[PDB]
DNA sequence: TCGAGAATCCCGGTGCCGAGGCCGCTCAATTGGTCGTAGACAGCTCTAGCACCGCTTAAACGCACGTACGCGCTGTCCCCCGCGTTTTAACCGCCAAGGGGATTACTCCCTAGTCTCCAGGCACGTGTCAGATATATACATCCGAT
DNA sequence: ATCGGATGTATATATCTGACACGTGCCTGGAGACTAGGGAGTAATCCCCTTGGCGGTTAAAACGCGGGGGACAGCGCGTACGTGCGTTTAAGCGGTGCTAGAGCTGTCTACGACCAATTGAGCGGCCTCGGCACCGGGATTCTCGA
């Protein structure tokens, strides 16, 4: 399968540079761009930019400008990334994820996690309504994520069970991913969007995240919390 | 003693015509390639499959290292390096080089 | 002169649903158009040699979409099938 | 012990000494195991295409005629 | 007598390409005897989708070049820049399209 | 009642079929007419070309003193000809291998 | 129960008969032989097919075979290609 | 003067640096008229054969694509 | 005091998109290309069609330009040399290369 | 045109080496083997043999063997032939002829010849039953070339003017070669062959000759003189 | 410039399995009429391609020169090839089982075909705004000097 | 590491023109509705050919080692290529004019699809011997070392 083979933690102090890799195997190495996310438990997830490994043509949120450097190798199918001048803000969880160049694909495949400890207004929100819910054994759940600007159908939904890294569930504001059971739907265009869990399981307890990848900068939900009886 | 013989297995390959990988391994790495296309179902294979696949990969094999080695001439060593064969392949584009 | 078919209004109005401000020169038409007509022939020409090859009358949309599988490559060919099996469902179901 | 490295180096070099190639950098073996990787991944999954389009489950060899024909590399003898 | 109001195959399966020509020019093309009925549809979802895509990278290669018109140029940066569409489009030449900006590396 | 039956190939003085080969163009879906002499142009066609690969086989298994060609001989015949080594370009002959090419700054 | 398997190995072989009346020819190479008269054959009527429907003529005549056969073969390939065409279809006309 | 001698050295030179060629040898120049006139019989042959097959004496821009298409070199923006 | 105003060339040629040889040359050595074909009569041509063989032309010329300075990079060469022009259509093989 | 330069006359002493040259044009170079005839009042033609360009593939009359040596050079486009150990009975024409690989194809173009000065069997017999003929200016003139072997319609039928290259008039038996009026028609198959000029003018006053190419030393025949009246 | 040794080539004998010939049959090609339409041909209209001329101006051309770079030479060290020995796995023969390919029969749904009718798409005008070009301004970057 | 000056790159403003996007009439091609028939889906059956396994043999792979061939870095020399500048010269643009030929339309007839009956050409099955691979012995020709 895909995998996205990342490097374990480090514990570092201020000023430093820290190279994180994120060695890809079981696809065509050039042809998917490697995505970059930050996971503080303050701010929730970040986007912090892509590589395309095709052309080396990177593209980086402007509030990482400076800070993050992304650099390929096709010789080793691997994508670093540089972190400069380390403050206590860089404390957090840097995902390496894949998506394909094609604009309705989102961020199918999650490296596992790289815990790094160290010792802007014209963006789109995204406005998940339920903070959080509790919820039974088989009922229904629907989460929505009303948006600031029209994005068209370019939106994704993750679930991140408790230290591990998030499972795409549905792309395109509506199109099952690989893998995913039918209890999980999606549904919206426009600004407002839902994701409904039909017949809840003992493992569906998680954050739900929504995001959206249809504008430059590509900006998360803030998150759901759902807890099961 | 020792003479050189890269010159006798090379006039002696280039009028031979049978398969030079081995079937088996070939065959089973075909296999293993296979499946990772069929939703992990075995499908099965006919034995002129498997072997239509082996000229097939020896031919474009051979006809690479020629290209190869033409590049290893022109930058003047006589040793083929990986870097010739990168270079072969990327001259002949996308559809007579990758794959 | 004759009618001269061409798929302008067509590139035209799928241009407008992805970019509503945003025009197109003559030039760029013209490519768009041959565009669609190379495309158009490679899909059925490969789906006419796989009905030729099963000893089959008809083309379907079987093989239009193993014609797609085997013309495009990566993601590209699954979101087309994605595409053309979600128009085809909704098709049926009218 | 991987399958691909069942082509194995005297086998590669035989290869070589076809395509009439004098000496061999020993990292040409990786290489040439990766394109052939790469040439037998394309082919492969146009031949599987090829039959499951028929509802077959068995791999002919009008599948890998059809599928290397239709990359521009047409193969005489086995059919068609 | 009570015969409805015509509606088009595009309209019925959701699209913008004209699925009743596609459906012509699939039938006098001497691809096969028959074309099934849901052949053109898929064909021309196909069609729409390919065209959908291309166009939509065109005109974000236009935004940032600060033009509001695509132009051969913007088509040609857009397949160039793209592995899967410079695969389909391989031995296919843009007319007015130009090159990428590629210098050798070695040179600087 | 009627004359005796003829083949188009006899009446073209050729040895491919001309009947076949209008089969073949007429289930082949290339156009929805075939006329009466475009089966006979083609199999006139594929003959010639068959005749010529087949001479310089023969010719190259004589030269190999044997009396029976294989593969190696269609291969080359076909390779030491700058036209038919155009024509099937992208052809691969199985069991056919390569020609012989050393290149002359090795010796 | 068989099917009929048509091929082209007896006019191989009746050509190779006339051509050089004492060489035999391997069950290999009649197989590529018939390969290659198959490819010959779809290169030839695919050009044909091609070139009615620019002229949006229905018919494939043997004009059309003339031009596809220019088309594709190289060099005096084509020269006496035409030739032994035009000299079946004159022999085939006046019979 | 030739008409390939109306393939100037600033045209070649203006070629090789849309090509991204930096140093150009003297005699890049022949070559590049020679290979330039291959490329435009082979081209030329067949799109005349499509004309002379049309019963015109007119080449068209259609000809030349269909001379270019069936070569392997499709060209966008000329019709078809 | 001379300065190097090639990358300034090539920067400015690699993002322009205009023609690179002149009309009127192209057309006059492509109609004594054609006069040869037509046995002697003299066809006429469309404007289209002669732009369409010029667009062809330049782009097949371009992009052999760039296969063949690989090669001069292969070599350690920065030159340009006929050689590198040679090695590249024949690693094409003879549809991308021959022609 | 399809032209094969040669160069002038040379006069040469015995013992040395002259290399010719056969600088081609008009045509593509390696697709056509370039044929070498030596022309002597005193045995006819005489086929040296060939070198193709494509893969300087040679073939030589085992009369010549040791004697001539051809190399080619695909730069100038020029066929070179050498002639070692120049003794007396080398003083000839030698012509170098355009032949195409195809094997029913003929000695189309001929160059003009150097006459070359020296200053002092298992074959087939090709024989032309008239040897002088003469005739008036509107009658039917016929040369037989019964051949010896068998030869399966390999022959090809050439013209000469005094002190002029050969001109191809028929080849494969009957096929008329290229700017040939259809005055002249060849005829036969197997071992006898004609050819048949019918209206006759003034520019018809040459030597006739005959060549085969069916078997491996290509052979001459001995010639017709034909005086019109 | 010669001598044991290696390489290559030639010739006789053996066995085998595949090429080539023969026979039965069946289905696909031939024959003989019929019918309708595709295309050949004549004629006519008007587009667009060729041909010429003056003029301008940008591009090509020729030359001189400095220096960047190709190319040959030399030395070092490292890595590839040949060789001998041991390990291992491909291969071949025999055998068994069963999955699935291929064929046959039946039915019915789907698609070609026909007629009617209307609205989508195309030619043709037409007005305005996006991009090309020119001009002025500021930001940043290299080149020389220190 | 720092300072001053020419200049390439980026940015804002004007103005201008021609191409693009929109509106309209019409007509032809797509849709609605209906019928007929055959292509293909599906089920059942048969046999074949693919997979799996076992045992032994032996040739090929693997491994280690040593020597020398060659890759690579550096250096020096000479030549050829970029650059700049002044002269020239053909490309291009407008403007006119002419006419060949592309494109359309109407007529008509020859030619190809179609259909039914018949037969013989080609394909499957089978059967046999000879071309070729292999093996073993003898004539021919290059090579390192005196």
């Amino acid at each position: 399968e895909v995998q996205l083979q990342q490097s374990g933690p480090e514990l570092v102090e201020p000023g430093t540079s820290v190279k994180m890799p994120c060695k890809a195997s079981g696809y065509t190495f050039t042809s998917y761009t490697i995505q970059w996310v930050k996971q503080t438990p303050r701010q929730g997830l970040e986007w912090i930019g892509y590589i395309y490994p095709y052309n080396a043509g990177t593209k980086y949120n402007e509030k990482f400008k400076g800070k993050a450097t992304l650099t390929s190798d096709k010789s080793s199918s691997t994508v670093y990334m540089e972190l400069s001048s380390l403050t206590s803000e860089d404390s957090a969880v840097y995902y390496c994820a894949r998506k394909s160049s094609r604009l309705r694909s989102t961020l199918d495949y999650w490296g596992q996690g790289t815990s790094v400890t160290v010792s802007g207004s014209m963006d789109i929100k995204m406005t998940q309504s339920p903070s959080s819910m509790h919820a039974s054994l088989g009922e229904r759940v629907t989460i929505t994520c009303k948006a600031s600007q029209d994005i068209r159908s370019y939106l994704s939904w993750y679930q991140q069970k408790p230290w591990k890294s998030p499972k795409t569930l549905i792309y395109y504001a509506t199109s099952l991913a690989d893998g995913v059971p039918s209890r999980f739907s999606g549904s919206g265009s426009g600004q407002d969007f839902s994701l409904t869990i039909n017949n809840l399981e003992s493992d569906d307890t998680a954050t739900y995240y929504c995001l959206q990848h249809g504008e430059s900068p590509y900006t998360f939900g803030s998150g759901t919390k759902l807890e099961i009886k | 003693r020792r003479r050189q013989g890269w010159l006798k297995e090379i006039r002696k390959l280039q009028k031979s015509t049978h398969l030079l990988i081995r079937k088996l391994p070939f065959s089973r790495l075909a296999r293993e390639i296979c499946v990772k296309f069929t939703r992990g179902v075995d499908f099965n294979w006919q034995a002129q499959a498997l072997l239509a696949l082996q000229e097939a990969a020896e031919a474009f094999l051979v006809h690479l290292f020629e290209d190869a080695y033409l590049l290893t001439l022109h930058a003047g060593r006589v040793t083929l390096f990986p870097k010739d064969v990168q270079l072969a392949r990327r001259i002949r584009g996308l559809e007579e080089g990758l794959g | 002169r004759s009618r001269k078919e061409s798929y302008s209004i067509y590139v035209y109005k799928v241009l407008k649903q992805v970019h509503p401000d945003t025009g197109i020169s003559s030039k760029a038409m013209g490519i768009m158009n041959s565009f669609v007509n190379d495309i158009f022939e490679r899909i059925a020409g490969e789906a006419s040699r796989l009905a030729h090859y099963n000893k089959r009358s008809t083309i379907t949309s079987r093989e239009i979409q193993t014609a797609v599988r085997l013309l495009l490559p990566g993601e590209l060919a699954k979101h087309a099938v994605s595409e053309g099996t979600k128009a085809v469902t909704k098709y049926t179901s009218a | 012990r991987d399958n691909i490295q069942g082509i194995t180096k005297p086998a590669i070099r035989r290869l070589a000494r076809r395509g009439g190639v004098k000496r061999i950098s020993g990292l040409i073996y990786e290489e040439t195991r990766g394109v052939l990787k790469v040439f037998l991944e394309n082919v492969i999954r146009d031949a599987v295409t090829y039959t499951e389009h028929a509802k077959r489950k068995t791999v002919t060899a009008m599948d890998v005629v059809y599928a290397l024909k239709r990359q521009g590399r047409t193969l005489y003898g086995f059919g068609g | 007598k009570a015969r409805a109001k015509a509606k088009t195959r595009s309209s019925r399966a959701g699209l913008q390409f004209p699925v009743g020509r596609v459906h012509r020019l699939l039938r006098k093309g001497n691809y096969s005897e028959r074309v099934g009925a849901g052949a053109p549809v898929y064909l021309a979802a196909v069609l729409e989708y390919l065209t959908a895509e291309i166009l939509e990278l065109a005109g974000n290669a236009a935004r940032d070049n600060k033009k509001t018109r695509i132009i051969p140029r913007h088509l040609q940066l857009a397949i160039r820049n793209d592995e899967e569409l410079n695969k389909l489009l391989g031995r296919v030449t843009i007319a007015q399209g130009g090159v990428l900006p590629n210098i050798q590396a070695v040179l600087l």
